[PDB]
């Protein structure tokens, strides 16, 4: 389920993100020791927190974005969010003709482009796989010739069985909204609500 | 090439899909302007000296009309359209805002050679006369989201304003009793609404212009000059008491403002001849204010 | 943005002239600006130099093109001294305001073209503007 | 005894141990103050009326002077001091401040009788002038930390400002295309340093007088007046969009202020005859923003 | 690994440092003694501690950033700075022919130029050793023509062994990042990512 | 060591006490009874306490000041600080003719002056003994001759022995350096160091 | 040429007139400052100085140019005492209020040019303005 | 700058003999600042001369017996006798200065370091110019 933003529902101008904060979640257990060398250890994984701000909301765009919530939080759903930011198109073709090979459990994928793809992504990018909901970012890229050398942050999810479709572009979150114990949206006397924000977690 | 002159110009709001020419157009006021935002990073690397400006919103638009009194009325929906409601040629302050968003409408400034600006999403703010020895004109107050240029445009050549109304002297009474030794007469009406910025990131490498409002209040006043006079030792009618609730009427040939209970505070400046200053707004639980619009023989 | 097509030429009296023309393609899609330059292939350049406007003016002189490095979009326009000396022969011997060593010489513009690169002789001018002579001292 | 006229006066500015007499000079505003610690020590014992106040400090003097442009160009050290790159004539704007303390010079403002105050520590803050229908002249306003009287003087008997240039109409173009309907060209170019107060407890029962200070940042400005012209409907050319970048040179036959690259915003008057008004700052990367000092023949 | 900054990618303004806190952290077991004598005592090691701030990023600006640091994050590497304030380039000349005698401690050192080097390194600059890591800050000065005396306000970490090299330009400070497990950045309607800070510490 | 201030180094103003904090630590344990007697009790000793705040400080004037410090900080040695309030000259003469009786352990120093010194000290100045580094203020003096009658506020730390020398003007808090463990000043982009505070603790 | 960046030269009276030029390319997009002295092998400059801005005038001296340094980029333009004698001689006496130092001389140029085998004429002038003497007493 | 830089006024004192001292140095500021080192002064005459006019024809009035104090460290000096000073004084403009009325016009004066070598570099320089004022006296 889409997050209602002012792409698909540009009738409703106040649902756009006033401000979002992509959050990097990795939690580490830091050691330092007396000899100035500091440790790390890193068990749990890694998400992406994204929260979101809104500014003084009119009856009607209110009552949308509410449907859709409580839609979400009825069927227990997925909410899945599109950063503007993220949205450049650099690569271009068809990722189904392309090829990656399989056994591949690191932090950095190879794939074969088979010259199908135009362009190349660019560092800091956003790269998704097709059968998993974890999003990674881009951290390096090497071409040579059609094999591409992709390195990326999160520590790869899968391992990857030779199936997987890399997935450049229309990337979206598959985040879980948290705060949905205590939520609430105050309404002032001049018709408007205030007071709404959505801390979402990306639940792969 | 082609100058702009003011006097050479043709003021036509665009309401419902009907051109209002307002003419009878003493005077306009208006500008036109985009929001910057300018930082500068000055670093310990760079001390740089250029800043970092990009325009990425148009500033509201302020636009100030006079207009004079005029036979067919136009310019009462002035008035309609800043919220009264409307029965015959009356207009009434309702008790309560009727909606959250206020009557929204676009105006043109034409001029020769299909030169045009086109200011959108339009409201009136303020609409304001003062009844005096001098010819009564409304100074209205509206605030655009867009302006724009355009080529080609909408240009009222039925819907005009007629001649304007001979000027008559003002009167105030109290019921029907009137009150002396009146100076100067002035009405203020106001529908104060605020643009909901809604600028997001949606919006980045993009010009946004404000689209959407909401009414924070409504009012109707009008401070009373008048000369300090007292008939008796010790009167009751006329001194500096306030009145929690009293019937006013500003009274015109062609006009009346009516409160059928007003609040009044008084003033007194101790000037070259004694003059007190009334503030009258209407009660708590007063019947709804009107404002009588007569064309001629009332 | 919007056009500059309209700059004017300062060539010098008693010295050859010649000027670069590094042909770019700027596009603002995205905030840095991409760089790519166009390629010169079916493209030729032609200009005059032709004392005012009006039909049948005389032509002072003609710009000589050059193309060299298509690949990055580079181009030269040039003229030899003899076409200096030809242009500041019949240039008006009122003086430049701001400048007392310019004269007015006369108009010009360069057209770029397409010659049957897709059977299609897309010719549009480049730039235009005023030419001025400077006087020298040095001959 | 004897007084002290303004127009009896000759004001020079020592720098590197030459006296710069600015001669040229229309007008020129300077004042002197102390600084005071102003408490009252009212108490349940004695509620007392008397103050306590020690003169500790020497309020920094804000001097201001109006100087004709001359042959000489002595007038562009100004800018010179303020801290522009020199190059031949021509001034360039840095990338980058040099230096995070600014140039420091002492300036003497003379009169008959060995009459003197001794400004120190200046600093050249401000220089803008209009290009206008109008002489053009430019004033400079510097700050001074310390002031004193003295007897003996600099007087700047060779380095001294010429005849003052004739008038030129002004032109503002782009590339080479002018743009037309001219009113006012106002530029302005600043040095915004700070004082740093390092008053402390070793000067407890002295004046304090400021000695040093930093460059927060330097800038070059201009605003721009013209007419409301189109030449076509629908122009492309002249209009009210913003634009990022642009070529601008404000050009005349002695100066010549030139913006490699300009962010202009535009702002529309719907006054007598239609206004706009341009906001010229250079972009982020722009190239060095040029200022030309052509004293005779260019 | 470089930390981006104008000097290495001059086509990023935006990077570099807007606020460079240079702290020292010197762990001690001080004492405060009944007589009023107070004693401390130095067993921990002592590490520099740099607080970089940054201006407001444009979002290619930040791509890049971000980008760097989840390489940073990913290969695990060390992640070295320049600060630029201590980048005065006073001492000229190449120091592969300056030899440092062997068996040297504490803070006193005595390195012979071999009349090489042409300028003179003043109190305050910063002074760091070929083969190790650490950091050092120059306290005094003295030379007697060609040989240099240098005291050092920490204790070489390392006994000379005759072949370290001296460093007195382009330091870089082997750090650590301390804001990792938590790191979000906000985007603005203006279209800029605004506080980005980081909390660095050197290691070893 | 003596900390820099705009007596030895007025090159640099910026090193000037914008502010000082003589604070007086006497630690003692205060009972109150419930039959409204408070009572107290003093075992450890009293330790003068001196704060110091400075202004932005340009590049010379921190480059000075911290390597002063790291000198400090290498040596181990104790920062004399020099309080210009408490420098008015009342007592002038030798005070090496001056016999101090030995035996003295309270709070109160009878000495012979022999005539040797003019003036008189005041109550509420400094005084220190030559043989000890703790700083004594005077609370109260009768002058019934050539014997002195000086009262101070901390109990002498020392049993005079008959050698020690009166001092009363030229004196200096030999302070060591609190607050160093974390010690730093941050670098605006503007060129200047701010936010530099020496929190000092008198280490007799 | 350079009609933004004309000069104004300064001949002290009794004494010979010395100016060095330094042509130095840039490209700072890599880095700032950086800066590669240009190679002046086979180029030859030279210049003229004459009393009026237009044909028919006459000249006054002709600078003694010279390569001090090539490979280098440091370029020299100078003339000797005579000239600058000569230069004094031929001034003009209309003396300045304010700066009574100094007279107008005349307007100079000077041109660079391309000399080498397997090349062309690559004329081009670098400097332009006019020529002012400074009075002296000392001789 | 064009001429702003190497010009500076002098104010002989009536009945005192005038003496300048001057020291050259060599400081560079382009490449790094606070740099300087002085100027090796040897070889390096110094002549200079003073005149009422600027006009062609114009009277001597005095001359400065310009001396090298020091060969090395750039020290130079320029001086003149109580005689040259009684002359400029006697020789000088009766036109009192207003601000200043001790001060009278007494010419204009120019200075000319010669670097005559046996290496081929005989360059010359005019290192100072301006006006002469005289600052009348009454101790005699």
């Amino acid at each position: 389920m889409r997050l209602p933003d002012p792409y698909t529902n540009p009738e409703y101008p106040g649902l756009g993100f006033e401000s979002v904060n992509l959050v990097d979640n990795d939690p580490m257990i830091r050691d330092e020791l007396p000899n100035g060398k500091v440790k790390e250890v890193k068990i749990s994984a890694q998400y992406w927190g994204i929260n979101i701000s809104y500014p003084e909301l009119f009856p009607d765009e209110y009552a949308f974005l509410d449907s859709r919530l409580l839609e979400y939080k009825r069927t227990g759903d997925y909410l899945d969010v599109l950063l503007p930011q993220y949205e450049a198109f650099r690569v271009r073709g068809d990722t189904k003709s392309v090829t990656i090979p399989a056994g591949q459990k690191g932090s950095q994928i190879i794939l074969n482009t088979n010259g199908t793809l135009t362009g190349q992504p660019k560092a800091g990018d956003l790269f998704k796989l097709s059968t998993h909901p974890k999003v990674y970012k881009i951290t390096n890229f090497s071409s040579s010739g059609n094999v591409w050398n992709i390195s990326l942050y999160p520590d790869l999810f899968i391992t990857t069985t030779g199936s997987e479709k890399p997935v450049f572009n229309g990337i979206l979150f598959r985040t879980k909204l948290m705060n949905g114990d205590s939520f609430g949206s105050t309404l002032n006397n001049n018709g408007t609500y205030s007071g709404i924000s959505l801390s979402l977690r990306e639940s792969l | 090439m082609f100058y702009s002159l003011m006097r050479e110009s043709k003021i036509v709001i665009e309401y419902d899909g009907r051109g209002y020419h307002f003419d009878a157009l003493s005077n306009y006021d208006a500008s036109t302007s985009f929001q910057e935002f300018k930082t500068l990073r000055r670093t310990i690397h760079n001390r740089t000296n250029y800043a970092d400006s990009i325009i990425n919103a148009q500033d509201p638009s302020s636009i100030s009309l006079a207009i004079n009194f005029s036979t067919t009325l136009i310019e009462s929906n002035f008035f309609d359209w800043m919220g009264f409601t409307r029965e015959g040629n009356s207009l009434f302050l309702p008790r309560n805002t009727p909606n959250i968003e206020p009557i929204m409408f676009n105006m043109y400034i034409i001029n020769h050679n299909n030169s045009c600006i086109y200011f959108e999403n339009c409201y009136v703010s303020t609409v304001d006369f003062s009844l005096d020895k001098s010819i009564p004109i409304l100074n209205v107050g509206i605030e655009s989201g867009k302006f724009s240029e355009v080529s080609t445009f909408r240009d009222g050549y039925t819907i005009t304003q007629g001649e304007v109304l001979p000027y008559s002297a003002p009167a105030v009474y109290t019921n029907s009793s009137p009150l002396p030794a009146l100076i100067s007469a002035s009405m203020s009406f106001q529908q104060q609404c605020s643009w909901r910025e809604d600028r997001n990131i949606f919006d980045i490498n993009k010009i946004y212009t404000n689209k959407r409002a909401y009414v924070n209040e409504m009012n109707a006043s009008a401070t009373l000059a008048f000369y300090y006079v007292k008939r008796l030792v010790g009167d009751k009618f006329l001194n500096l008491d306030p009145e929690t609730r009293t019937p006013l009427i500003i009274k015109n040939k062609y006009v009346s403002i009516t409160f059928p209970l007003a609040r009044i505070s008084k003033r007194l400046n101790f000037s070259d001849l004694y003059q007190v200053e009334y503030d009258v707004i209407p009660t708590a639980d007063s019947d709804p204010v009107e404002i009588n619009f007569f064309g001629e023989r009332k | 943005s919007t056009e500059n097509r309209v700059i004017d030429l300062v060539v010098d009296e008693n010295v050859p002239y010649g000027l670069l023309m590094q042909f770019m393609d700027v596009d603002d899609s995205v905030y840095p600006s991409t760089s790519k330059p166009v390629d010169l292939t079916d493209f030729s350049l032609r200009g005059s130099i032709k004392s005012s406007l009006e039909d049948g003016a005389e032509t002072v002189a003609s710009f000589t093109t050059a193309i060299v490095d298509a690949a990055q979009g580079v181009a030269s326009i040039s003229l030899p001294v003899s076409a200096v000396t030809t242009i500041a022969s019949k240039a008006s011997k009122e003086r430049d305001r701001y400048n007392p060593r310019q004269r007015l010489a006369g108009y010009y513009d360069v057209i770029i073209t397409r010659t049957a690169v897709g059977s299609a002789a897309s010719s549009f001018r480049i730039m235009e503007g005023k030419v001025y002579i400077s006087d020298g001292v040095t001959q």
